[PDB]
């Protein structure tokens, strides 16, 4: 499972942030299919629950090879919800820069386990359970608010 | 507060003549980026339903140019031009704008002939058992309208005769009837059986034994 | 198995060491092989009490 | 293009698997929905899942007592069904819907599954055989389908002790009669007899 | 860091070696005499390990560290050290490499076929000195005239024979006057066999 | 690949400057260097070949690009006479071999002391003769002690009290009668 996960992480700048990939370390346009050779660490998408998504071809077929090939790409593509897919993905390039294709409020933000990574400017956010209908249908899932 | 009706609910087009089928909605199908998702849907008989048109105006592969869509928001309309013989069973109006995915009620389309009748007695493995059952066969005819009597011994018999007709053939536009009348061993035997069968084609009822 | 001492009263090389084996028999063979690498060749006894033995040029 | 799983028999109140595999084998990008129609009655959608990511919607119709499960390596997505009822008895659908979403429609439909629930118990069906024409008729099962194989096969009929009946006859020429050899081949797919 | 004792072994055998920020261990060996040699990589958060050639078919990293190594050969007789860096530069998939951290306290393992034996004790006439030969294992502390003469005392590192066996030097540099009125006993002593010899060198 | 280091032995008094060459046989800019005291662990000095670690003096520096890496002291201080080894991790992880600091000195010609083997030894069927080298500097020494493969050297390290190392070479053993040169810098003849 874990094995589609893109992994081309490259510290040119000597900021040491692909230690947020494997521990909590004090950090202080339309979406399209991206390359994996780019992508650094678990891409994830809101539903707005956060989902992540793994590693397929061209074709849309899971590969398993951490996003090593050329070939391995992203499919990040979805209509607006209820029938869409997602609103949005987010993910950090191989350089380590934050990318997007979670705010619901301009105060509150979706929760998930890389958010403090993608977004280090969120630490001081207490955490909010939120209930959001998108077309009728109910989300039980955490925010992270002032 | 969201309801697809379609309109009308059966459409009988002799072959060779424009249809039209409209399926109109309550809310405005146009969605966050434009695109009307409404798309039409073609079932037959003992086959899953089949996409032609998957955004009112755009045609799917693989689907004769006589068909197309019309009509923008609350009304719709599904046109074929050239009705063939291919085009039966039923038509479906689905939606994809407004949660759930809802399909429409469905529009079933239907377009002289002379049956053949056939007669078949009951085998010998079912009267050495407990019951028999001999069976009236019409193949292809049209129209549909068809009048099936049952004599045992001359003497018209009810009440155990079923009847069971097939789908309208996509092939050449005929029916099919099978009739059957369940009896006792004992209520067999006792009479040495006929199937009057009337129809318009025909010029008298047609009889076999 | 018991803990055999060894006293070695040389001329030249003086000292002891142990050993683990099953019988004071079968440790006998290890003391004058480990006795004759060094030199020394000279008169064993045997003293019954702390299992030990003793060479002497 | 997609099969999925045969009829089934279940008594009120277990749970029913059906299963869509793709012909390719392995999954791609797009969305697996489940549609089903009940006996006269117009077409239903039940849920959506996509097997590359996982996630999956159903109707608030169903939202307590459908699972729709998905087994990579394998291509097989599953629909655990639990709590069943009268009005549950429908053919079940699996469609291909684009990976972008819904709106579009459904490209390719599965063969359909006929789930039937009833407390009767299952039984197999009694077969007795019958220009010109041959015919070949089944009779006394429960419950359906039935597949027989310018053919023709009749629908079923319901019949007062509750079993089932259908009839499947062709036109043949009267020239080869005694050379040629027909057999009619019926499966009960319930019952699991193969004719 | 902390790390497992030392550990005595025999050929064909098998060892785990026991071993705050990490994201990957590493471990690293070290010949006596020798540069250093790397050892396989593991990841916990990936599952992924990456080994050595030479260690390819016989060496696993379990998930505290654990390593172990199957059928050993005399040439892993070596210093063992586990290595736990902190921050990765670069991951190409599957793995993230970096710079090697923090380095254990160190693990000696020592791959022999001979059991445990005293040493033997043969003088070097004359400077004099005492040869303390095979023996094992390790270790023997060698004193002259019980702790009396310190200066000149030259104790050599412990040298292994092809034998399997230790063998070490011990000289010391004396007038060359004090042959007839002065006495020399090098007291060896070796806990591993409980081994305490007093031996006395003669000229000539 | 191969990492090549150069020079081998390096001496150098306290206050002095230092310079090591870590020489690569093929294209790399990942390289670490890393001193090891003896009998401790190695600890790492610099990473990326420029980088230096968290905790590290100033005096340690270094630079290089492709093939050719130096490392350099500032000014030498007596806790930094080690060994020092370079790494590469870009690839598939390999070490260079020793670069050791010690001590400067006066030069100190060696000893001869030859050693024969004893009684003693003679009974147990094996024969070791010994030659002693002792208090000599610098630690570069090679020998062909010849006075007659199966030899083997022991050096210790460098002396706190008068900074002086001794090598005593044996051999295992084939022995004809009772009776019957080194390389070095201190002495002019071998
Ligand atoms: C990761 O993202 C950064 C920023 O989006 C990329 O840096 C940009 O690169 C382009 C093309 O080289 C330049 O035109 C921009 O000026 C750069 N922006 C900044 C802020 O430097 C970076 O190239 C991306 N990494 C990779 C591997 O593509
Ligand atoms: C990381 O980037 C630097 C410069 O941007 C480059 O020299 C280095 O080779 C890159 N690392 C990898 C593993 O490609
Ligand atoms: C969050 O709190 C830290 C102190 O723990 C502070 O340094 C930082 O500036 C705060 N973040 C923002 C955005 O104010």
């Amino acid at each position: 499972h874990i094995n589609r996960t893109a992994l081309n992480c490259n510290d040119s700048l000597q900021t040491g942030f692909i230690t947020s990939l494997f521990y909590a370390k004090n950090v202080d346009r339309p979406c399209d299919v991206v390359s994996a050779r780019t992508v650094c660490g678990p891409v994830y998408c809101f539903t707005p629950s956060p989902v992540v998504v793994g590693t397929t071809d061209k074709l849309g077929i899971p590969t398993y090879n951490w996003g090593e090939n050329e070939t391995d790409v992203f499919m990040l593509e979805s209509l607006r919800p209820p029938t869409g897919g997602w609103f949005g993905c987010t993910w950090m390039n191989s350089t380590g820069f934050t990318k997007t294709c979670p705010w619901i409020t301009p105060r509150c933000l979706v929760d998930y386990p890389y958010r403090l990574w993608h977004y280090p400017c969120t630490v001081n956010f207490t955490l909010h359970k939120v209930r959001m209908f998108v077309g009728g249908i109910e989300h039980r899932f955490d925010a992270a608010c002032n | 507060e969201l309801v697809l009706t379609q309109s009308p609910l059966s459409l009988p087009v002799t072959l060779g003549q424009p249809a039209s089928i409209s399926c109109r909605s309550t809310q405005s199908l146009v969605y966050s980026d434009g695109n009307t998702y409404l798309n039409w849907f073609h079932q037959r008989a003992g086959q899953p339903p089949r996409r032609l048109i998957y955004k009112v105006s755009n045609r799917d592969s693989g689907v004769p140019e006589r068909f197309s869509g019309s009509g923008s928001g609350t009304d719709f309309t599904l046109k074929i031009s050239r009705v063939e013989a291919e085009d039966v069973g039923i038509y479906y109006c689905m939606q994809g704008a407004h949660w759930p995915p809802t399909f429409g009620g469905g529009t079933k389309v239907e377009i002289v002939a002379a049956p053949s009748v056939f007669i078949f007695p009951p085998s010998d493995e079912q009267l050495k058992s407990g019951t028999a059952s001999v069976v009236c066969l019409l193949n292809n005819f049209y129209p549909r309208e068809a009048k099936v009597q049952w004599k045992v011994d001359n003497a018209l018999q009810s009440g155990n005769s079923q009847e069971s007709v097939t789908e309208q053939d996509s092939k050449d536009s005929t029916y099919s009837l099978s009739s059957t009348l369940t009896l006792s061993k004992a209520d067999y035997e006792k009479h040495k059986y006929a199937c009057e069968v009337t129809h318009q084609g025909l010029s008298s009822p047609v009889t076999k034994s | 198995v018991t803990t055999y001492k060894l006293v070695i009263n040389g001329k030249t090389l003086k000292g002891e060491t142990t050993t683990k084996a099953v019988d004071a028999e079968t440790a006998e063979k290890a003391f004058k092989q480990y006795a004759n690498d060094n030199g020394v060749d000279g008169v064993w006894t045997y003293d019954d009490a702390t299992k030990t033995f003793t060479v002497t040029e | 293009l997609l099969e999925q799983s045969g009829a089934e028999l279940k008594k009120p109140g277990s749970s029913v698997k059906v299963s869509c595999k793709p012909s390719d084998g392995t999954f791609r990008a797009y969305t697996l929905s489940w549609v089903r129609q009940a006996p006269g009655q117009t077409l239903e959608w039940m849920g959506r899942i996509m097997p590359t990511v996982g996630i999956t919607n159903y109707a608030q119709k169903f939202q307590g007592r459908v699972t729709i499960s998905a087994d990579m390596s394998t291509a097989t997505a599953y629909m655990e069904l639990s709590s069943l009822r009268s009005d549950d008895t429908a053919i079940y659908y699996c469609a291909k819907g684009p990976y972008v979403g819904l709106g579009e429609g459904f490209s390719e439909w599965g063969q359909g599954t006929l789930v039937t629930v009833s407390s009767a118990s299952t039984k197999g069906p009694s077969v007795f055989p019958l220009t010109a024409a041959l015919g070949c008729l089944v009779k006394d099962y429960f419950p359906e389908p039935v597949t027989v194989s310018g053919v023709h096969t009749f629908p079923a009929v319901l019949q007062s002790s509750g079993l089932y009946s259908l009839s499947s006859v062709v036109t043949v020429p009267s020239s080869s009669l005694g050379t040629q050899t027909y057999i009619c081949n019926v499966n009960h797919k319930p019952s699991n007899t193969k004719v």
